[PDB]
């Protein structure tokens, strides 16, 4: 993914 | 040329005057366009929220049962709960993450958080006003379980039914959190974004929103994520220092005024600087954070706030990586220099 | 000081004088300090590859029945397979990886490769050799099982009791190739690193070997993960830039010159610039590729490959997850620019 | 991981 927000 | 501002001051009902006029707002060296002021049942204002562009909705009665909150009434039924209160010699409320404190050893704090009961600041506000002092206070305390029953009262009576449904048509998640901020006019919050949906929700006093979209990253230079300051701008919108920040010169905001009644949709990632007008007297604020909606099952090309996250988890996995966050710009300087740039 | 290079030219045993002499060297504008050649069992050198430091080995007798091959053995004996055959019409053998020669339209290959018969190479060499041409040409083919049955008893005749065990005691992975080279005179492979262990085992001809350690990362610059010279130095050492390529002022290699039966260990990610003497001769040479160690189960402070490794993954995900690498290098220095550097 | 070669 790594597109994904926190 | 499109570059209007705020626009025109609004006329408060009942020829009471402009509510508020230019002289409020302070000078900065770029220019803005409107942001759209528009009634929850205009069809353009739904179509701004979906496609996650900021907007000012007149008549959504989010927190009717709060227009009528005053430092009085609050310090009255509140409660006696704690409220986090900071503190400053200057306008600007920098905020700090004091978990990532530690990270950073050479830095010096500038505004002290400081918990205490409501009364208390009412009367550490009034005492700074006693003497003229240049002190200023910005009290910003999420709302608990432990506030008096009539605030309780008055937050069931928020347009649930309107929100709930904002919340259901845009796939988003949890509302995570109703943050309520006093503050003293005059008081700014610099340049941040956030990962969550905001609904702005104003009370007391006006408030000057500039916002910039995610593509203007570049012009904005968010402090490195490991930092205190993480998600808020380095430059200083007074003393912009464009020998280190180059794009600030090419950075366009988008901007309003908001008063009593007005709810500010900010969407997720969109930079917002927040500022009490001057001489306008203490503002109050009830914001609505709501964590997006889920990630899609992607598709290019890509938006400009997927990158933003794609940058912050790298910043993340090398400090991790590498054992330290502090060994994050030399490895992304050694990556770069020669071969990318 | 201790920059002896090579050191003095090695005395061929019977008094046949020096094997070669400086002036067969190229001139570089880098120092270099000597690589150490030892015997297989002197204990020095199994520290030095245990601790991933190269070295050179004098008696391994790892190809000793190749010390046989030259030209006519070899095509007369190495079979009727297809053997590729790389030109170039400088001194210069700068390899290209064809898969990533899509995401770079705008690079023009220098080195074209060129399946051909053993005898036909040998004749287009004698050819070249006729006119006395300018074009240089390096056999570079991977050992099939489609070799000679005499080629194939010199296999079976080498060291691997010796290899099979170092393989052994330094936990490597599985062999995964043996390529041939065979080149002419003068002929440079440009510095460039592998990802993989390395015996280089020479058997003709005189071959100058220049190391540089994996943390001379930032001195040498190597081409993007993406692009097709991926693993290579950009800097040209014949005529360096050091506008663009400003720490290569500081590069500190290490080097040897191997010849007939000199068994060199180039250690994993580190940097080899290698070179045929000029007007030395063709030159010969088989070399052992294997995958080195697992991962750990990490240690801080990390090591200069482990640094490497997270580099070259960097680039690799930011690649699928833009979906173009040609974003990379943009994306890096948005996140940089007035943030890390 | 991301301290792994290929
Ligand atoms: O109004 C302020 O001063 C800060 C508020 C803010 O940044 C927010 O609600 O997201
Ligand atoms: O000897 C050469 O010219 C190239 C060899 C090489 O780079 C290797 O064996 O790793
Ligand atoms: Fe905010
Ligand atoms: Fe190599």
């Amino acid at each position: 993914q790594l597109t994904s927000y926190d | 040329a499109v570059a209007s501002g705020s626009g025109e001051p609004r006329e408060e009902a009942g020829a009471l005057g402009p509510a508020w006029d230019e002289s409020q707002l302070r000078s900065y060296s770029f220019p803005t366009r409107p942001i759209p002021r528009l009634s929850q049942s205009d069809p353009r204002a739904e179509e701004l929220i979906e496609n996650e562009e900021p907007v000012v909705l007149t008549d959504t009665n989010l927190v009717y049962p709060a227009l009528k909150w005053d430092l009085e009434y609050l310090q009255e039924n509140i409660g006696n709960g704690d409220f986090s209160v900071y503190s400053a010699s200057t306008h600007k409320f920098l905020y700090y993450d004091e978990k990532k404190m530690a990270n950073f050893q050479n830095f010096k704090p500038r505004s002290n958080r400081e918990e205490m009961k409501f009364h208390e600041f009412v009367e550490k506000l009034q005492d700074i006003q006693q003497r003229g002092g240049e002190e200023r206070l910005y009290l910003q305390q999420t709302l608990n379980d432990t506030v008096g029953r009539k605030i309780v009262m008055d937050f069931l009576g928020f347009n649930w039914n309107w929100i709930n449904k904002q919340q259901g048509k845009r796939g988003w998640g949890q509302l995570t959190s109703n943050l309520l901020l006093i503050g003293m006019e005059g008081n700014v919050t610099p340049a941040h974004y956030a990962e969550q949906q905001n609904f702005f929700a104003q009370i007391k006093g006006y408030k000057r929103c500039i916002l910039f979209p995610p593509d203007q990253f570049e012009c904005l230079y968010p402090y490195p994520v490991h930092h205190p300051c993480d998600r808020q701008s380095q430059v200083d919108f007074d003393n912009p220092d464009y020998e280190r920040f180059p794009n600030f010169q090419n950075v366009v905001g988008y901007e309003t005024v908001v008063g009593p009644g007005d709810v500010l949709y900010i969407p997720m990632y969109w930079w917002h600087h927040i500022e009490s007008l001057l001489n306008g007297g203490i503002t109050i604020t009830v914001n609505f954070w709501y964590k997006g909606a889920p990630t899609p099952k992607i598709e290019y090309p890509l938006k400009a706030h997927q990158k933003v996250a794609i940058m912050r988890n790298i910043e993340k996995m090398l400090g991790e990586a590498l054992g330290n966050p502090q060994e994050v710009g030399p490895l992304l300087n050694t990556m770069i220099k020669g071969r990318y740039n």
